């Protein structure tokens, strides 16, 4: 049981990032629940997302694992919510934490790659006030608080 | 020691599955593409060379419940196949196979996949006449 | 024209099963369309049933084929409406049509969960029966509302 573990799970609970919210599951002090709010300004806006997150067996050497348990629609995100995100592959440090981790992952709901094939990427693509659209649709369905 | 929750467990045998970083002669994926638990497995494995089952292609489906990896999963043949460990309604019998009958937490889709492609070897099986090659159960 | 298909055939439109029903398709005396009642007391209770039969070239020395054509919500029957009957291995020309049709009654009665052929549907079955009860009166509803 490391200490920094402990010591990001304390960080992440009495000092979260607006929007953020992340504390462990009981059964496993690995694996976090985790809260994220829709950005304002964007299709997912007023919205509350779920994810979940894994602190694999060489965290931090390698990067936690993280997934979307909400539905969203969004070009870097797929229909089983997991992320393409640079931090999470090969862009990985010790030196980030998971804290970054969400930041980034919030950061990426404002700001879209869709230039990183998919059905999802492409529609943002051509169309991305429509792609929106059907984005802002999924977020009162999926997305509320009801 | 680390435990790794059932959704990334799952997760990480479908990243390997998808990528093709697979043994020879099986793949598997998910059944649904938007299947959020991860439960339903659409499976292929190819029949041995210098057996009855020689040059066809078996697809099966492979369902993991909630308590997996600690239990083991459910199995069941789409393309029909005569076996030692299928019964006549394409369902592996969890005692003729011996990963399914003392199950570990440390084996796979792949290792299941894997052991139904050595069941294929056995003696008993090697020689078993087949139904014509494309039928599926009725 | 086998003796033992017309008499079963006559058996079966004259004399038939309470909650069944079974006639041939006209010009194909191996083609059959069966109507099962859904049982008292189960979620399929008030339902009508499609099911289509066939007769082998074999038949009675090789077992019929039946699997259903209505959709339904039980651990026992895949989404293809397919079935897993013993007596269709442990089957024997002492059976009849009648005893398969008997069968599969009894088995919309007596749904088995832990012997499934449907495992998601079972598992179901397993976690909630209450719900998945719910959820199979509703298809009962939509799906077999009348034929």
């Amino acid at each position: 049981i490391p200490r920094r573990i402990t010591k990001e799970t304390q960080n992440l609970a009495n000092e979260p990032p607006p929007g953020i919210m992340a504390v462990p599951v009981p059964e496993n002090y690995r694996h976090f629940n985790i809260l994220i709010n829709g950005p304002d300004g964007t299709p997912y806006e007023g919205g509350t997302y779920k994810l979940e997150l894994f602190l694999p067996e060489q965290y931090p050497m390698e990067p936690p694992k993280v997934r979307f348990l909400t539905k969203i629609y969004h070009p870097n995100i797929d229909k089983l919510g997991r992320i393409c995100l640079d931090i999470l592959k090969d862009k990985w440090s010790p030196a980030l934490q998971i804290r970054t981790v969400l930041l980034s992952i919030q950061a990426l709901l404002s700001s879209p790659e869709p230039d990183d094939d998919s059905k999802v990427a492409e529609h943002f693509k051509q169309d991305k006030n429509d792609a929106e659209h059907v984005a802002r649709q999924w977020n009162k369905i999926y997305a509320n608080n009801n | 020691e680390v435990i790794v929750p059932r959704s990334f467990r799952l997760l990480d045998e479908l990243e390997r599955g998808q990528k093709g970083n697979v043994s020879e002669g099986v793949s598997f994926g998910l059944e649904s593409a938007d299947d959020i638990t991860l439960s339903n497995w659409s499976c292929t494995i190819f029949g041995q060379p210098g057996t009855v089952f020689e040059n066809r292609i078996y697809s099966l489906t492979i369902f993991c419940d909630d308590n997996y990896p600690d239990s083991p999963p459910t199995v069941k043949f789409d393309t029909k196949i005569e076996m030692s460990c299928v019964d006549n309604c394409g369902r592996v019998i969890k005692n003729n196979l011996h990963i399914l009958k003392n199950w570990n937490r440390n084996y796979t889709i792949e290792t299941i996949l894997i052991s139904l492609r050595q069941e294929m070897l056995s003696s008993a099986n090697k020689r078993l006449p087949q139904p014509n090659e494309g039928e599926v159960y009725s």
